[PDB]
Formats: structure tokens, sequence, C-alpha cells
């Protein structure tokens, strides 16, 4: 079934199964592929699996990793995916000495703004924002990526899984183990994220539980961010989820109204 | 607050009534099955009610697999004494969808009395997954009553529990309920447990929100007023059994009302 492909190089793993660079022989198409190894005589298809790709093909947006195929083996499935060229993380460590251009950091927020209000609008929390699952190509695109962690919702929300989001990145309310978490976490996630790009360093770097909730209480009781940047990162960052900004309405906020869409900056 | 959604509440129903039509079961598919019928389905359905309470499975995952094994059977024929089997793939896969601890493969394959094989259940588990094509968030009856849960004043949790009951009552039977979309059941649902409760009405709200009369809802509701009145003699019976409980406030010991008091102007009506 994966005659057509050639693998390049192994790109890494997330949260499940192993990512390698391949390119389709045919039709010189680069792709990445997502191998995942089953579990024939145990426990079947991972969850995890189930759910990326039941939710991956619902949703259709620019800044979401777009899933080409499904190749349904007996022992394994490849999933097919677009491949983007750099992670942000990655993209972050190299711009460490330079820094990122401000056009450009607020480029990729309005992007990623766009992205999960998106999939907030259709009734999906990602639950695992961190740079290393955004990914960006050479045209000036920023997309979300594994959705390995993801998780279909109803209105109201009940209780979810409580080990989500790596520990970073982790709104408050999971952190103090709130019986309800809704689409504010992946906010949460995103303004730790703005932070980030435009330092070059994580914004709360926590060792264990209680190290990561005295750093979120020393910071709300980044220099170089003008006053409207400043306002669009305290709404993203509020303790209170129900206070915290909508992505929805993130996208309307005065920062970006003068947004552009630069090349990077690096390769 | 930010749990009820507000800034996306309305964009998700309109995604989720566009999702619902895309994922509907063919109505017809029994009669194309050569094998199995109405009444096998039933069977299955009861015992999927049970399986759920024995694992203390969200009820949320019972509609999900219902959904999978109604397209599934629209899809592929399915002899007899396989149709447990379909079933039991069907509910392991929901598990693994909507829940934070599925039970594992190892119980799926002990409810089933060792009729079925691991191998048979994992194989199947694929073969549901290919003839899906993986699109597993299917809108479903519970999605759209929570949504509509929210328009109370205040929440009354006798007309949560017995629109709830009546919901799953739906499942049970596919003539009628295979020809009515999940927005629609959980509509006259919530309409009828509204009115046995506390004599309300369908809200305006709602008519606002799902575009919604009782006269749209009129033939669904008149069947599922008759499921409710018949429910007794049914010979299905887990859905009672489970709603006398203390947990669902014991809405399958209310009596249903004789009559709906709808609108009739003729003199004689
Ligand atoms: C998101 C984590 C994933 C595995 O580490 N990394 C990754 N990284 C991708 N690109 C960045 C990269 C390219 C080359 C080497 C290393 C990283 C990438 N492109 C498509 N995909 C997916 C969605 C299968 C990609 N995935």
């Amino acid at each position: 079934s994966m005659e057509n492909f050639q693998k390049v190089e192994k790109i890494g793993e997330g949260t499940y199964g192993v990512v390698y660079k391949a390119r389709n022989k045919l039709t010189g198409e680069v792709v990445a592929l997502k191998k995942i190894r089953l579990d024939t005589e145990t426990e079947g298809v991972p969850s995890t699996a189930i759910r990326e790709i039941s939710l991956l093909k619902e949703l259709n947006h620019p800044n979401i990793v777009k899933l080409l195929d499904v190749i349904h083996t007996e022992n394994k499935l490849y999933l097919v995916f677009e491949f983007l060229h750099q992670d942000l993380k990655k993209f972050m460590d190299a711009s460490a000495l330079t820094g990122i251009p401000l056009p450009l950091i607020k480029s990729y927020l309005f992007q990623l703004l766009q992205g999960l209000a998106f999939c907030h609008s259709h009734r999906v929390l990602h639950r695992d924002l961190k740079p290393q699952n955004l990914l960006i190509n050479t045209e000036g695109a920023i997309k979300l990526a594994d959705f390995g962690l993801a998780r279909a919702f109803g209105v109201p929300v009940r209780t979810y899984t409580h080990e989500v989001v790596t520990l970073w990145y982790r709104a408050p309310e999971i952190l103090l183990g709130c019986k309800y978490y809704s689409t504010a976490v992946d906010i949460w996630s995103l303004g730790c994220i703005f932070a980030e790009m435009v330092t070059r360093r994580a914004l709360f770097p926590g060792d264990s539980e209680i190290d990561q909730l005295f750093r979120i209480f020393r910071t709300l009781g980044v220099p170089p961010l003008d006053e409207d940047g400043r306002s669009l990162l305290s709404q993203m960052l509020h303790y209170d989820p129900n206070k915290r900004i909508s992505a929805k309405a993130a996208l309307a906020h005065p920062f970006f109204q003068d947004v552009t869409k630069p090349v990077p900056h690096l390769r | 607050s930010v749990n009820e959604v507000p800034d996306y509440h309305e964009d998700i129903h309109t995604y989720l009534r566009e999702m619902e039509v895309k994922c509907k079961p063919k109505v017809g598919y029994m009669k194309k099955q050569p094998d199995i019928t109405n009444s096998m389905r039933a069977i299955l359905v009861d015992w999927l009610v049970e399986v759920g309470e024995e694992y203390k499975l969200q009820n949320e995952t019972l509609h999900l697999a219902v959904n999978y094994i109604d397209r599934f059977l629209s899809s592929m024929s399915v002899l007899r004494g396989k149709l447990q089997l379909v079933g039991t793939a069907a509910m392991l896969l929901a598990s693994k969808f909507e829940e934070i601890y599925p039970p594992e493969v190892a119980e799926f394959v002990y409810i089933t009395d060792d009729t079925y094989t691991k191998k048979q259940v994992l194989r199947m588990e694929h073969l549901v997954l290919k003839v899906l094509a993986f699109d597993l968030a299917a809108p479903t009856i519970n999605q759209f009553l929570t949504q509509y849960f929210l328009h109370q004043q205040p929440a009354n949790c006798k007309v949560e529990s017995l629109a709830m009951f009546l919901g799953e009552l739906s499942l049970i039977d596919a003539d009628p309920y295979l020809k009515y979309l999940p927005s629609v059941i959980a509509a006259a649902a919530f309409h009828l447990a509204l009115y046995t409760v506390t004599g309300q009405s369908w809200p305006e709200s709602l008519v606002q929100k799902t575009g919604y009369t009782l006269e749209t809802l009129k033939p669904c509701l008149l069947d599922l007023h008759q499921t409710y009145l018949r429910a007794p003699q049914h010979a299905q019976q887990s859905i009672r059994e489970k709603y006398k409980n203390s947990k669902y406030h014991g809405v399958s010991l209310l009596n249903p009302p004789e009559t709906l008091n709808v609108h009739h102007h003729h003199h004689h009506h």
C-alpha cells in the first residue's frame, strides 16, 4: 500500500506513532507520514488515532495541518499529512539571538487564533498547544498539528481527562484540578506561546506543579511588546476562565488592525 | 460562563445540524438486510444499555455506538450470529472516542459470554472503522438535549432525566425512529418531558434557535408519546430498569400523560 512513498528521514515522535518525511515517487509530493502500530492481539486501534483521524477529517482550514490520506493495513496505520518545513520551537531556538520580527509574530498569532477559532466553532478542544505542535512553512503560514490529545466536546462541557496540556502551557484551572475546563484552556496555551515568540523563552517553565503555580502567581499577581500587545496578552492570560478572551474576540483586537503575512525570517 | 461556550454555541449548533444530516443512517436499511430484523436490533441496543450500566459508561457513548451500528448496517450485510459482534466493536469504538477511562478489550470480550474471541472483536473494530471511514464524531440526541437543557428557567432535574429516558427509548426502535434526525427526537423528547413533569411547552427561545415548532415536531412527538405509553409492555426493558434508579430521579416510574393537549381547531377534535 506504501509502494509509491520513499522515506527520506525520521522527523520525530509526537503524542502517538512515529513521523517520517517521505516523497511520493509518482507525483513528486513531499509528505509527512505518521506510522501507527496496532496492537492487533491486545488493545486494537488507539483512542488517540481514532480521535485525531475523525476530527482532522472534519477540520479543513488554512491554519490546521491537512490530513491527505489514511492507509489502512492489517498491522499498521499510515497517516499521510502535508509536509511543513519547520516547527515553531525549532524556529524560536534558531531565532534566539536574532529575535523574531513583530510583524511575523503578529501574523503567526493571528493565524493561530484563526485556526483555534475554527476548532472551537466545530466543538474541538486541542489541549496540546505547545510550540512543538505548531508548524510553519516558507510562505508565512503557521498551522495547528498533533491532534492526538484533542477531544470533541459537548455544550455545556462535562468533566474530561485531567492529564492534558504539557506542564508549561497548562491553564490554572487544570493545575488546580477544577471539575470543568473548556475552550479557555487552549487560549491560555496560545497566550504562553505569544509571550514565548517575543522572548524566545518559555513564559512559565515550571519544574513541578507547585513551581508552575508559583511562577504564574508571580507574573500575573514581556518587555519589547507594545500597549496593544500587552493588552491582548493579559486578556489571553486571565486567571478566570470566564473572563479570558475567546479566539473569536481576540481576532478583533486592536493589535491585529495592521496585520500582514510576512515570510520568515530565516530560511 | 465559558463551560457553556457563549462565543461558539450557535456556530456549534449550526455545525451539528449540518453533520447530523451527513451522519444519518439509511432509513430503510433493515429491509435490505436478508438475515436480520428490527426486532434483533432492539435486542442488541437493549443489551448495549445493560453494558453501559454495568461499566458505568456515559449515555453519550451509548448513543454514539448506536449511530455506528446503524451506519455500518446501512452499508454491510450481517448474518444474525454476527450482529452482536458488530455491536460489541461499536461500543468499544464509542468508548475509545468518548470515555476518559474506556473498558479494556478483555471486558468487551467478557460481556459477549465467549461466543466471540478477542481477535474477532479487534478485527471487527478495524472493519467498522474502515466502513465508517473513521468518521466517528457523530451528533447524538444527547448532544442536542444538553444544549436544549440550557433554556430551562431554572433547571429541572426530573425534566432532564425524563428527556434523556425518552431519547434513549427511541434508540431501541428503528421503526419509526430511523426517519427522524437526532435534533428532532431531542426536541420532541424535551417537550414531552417538560409537559409530563411541569405542564410547560417547547420554549419560544428554542423555536428561534432550532427553527422547530410544535407543528414541525408533531409527527415525532406523536410517535414518542405512543412509545412512552407502551413502554412497560415493550419486549425490551433495560432502559426502564435503568431509569428507575435515584441517579435518574426514578423518572421511568412517572405516569405518562394520557393526551398531549395539542391544538385542534375543529369542534369534533
Ligand atoms: C507535531 C509533532 C510532529 C512529530 O514530532 N512533528 C512534525 N513536524 C513537521 N515538520 C517539521 C519538521 C520537518 C523536518 C524535520 C523535523 C521537523 C511536520 N510536518 C507535517 N507533520 C505532521 C502533522 C505528521 C509534521 N509533524
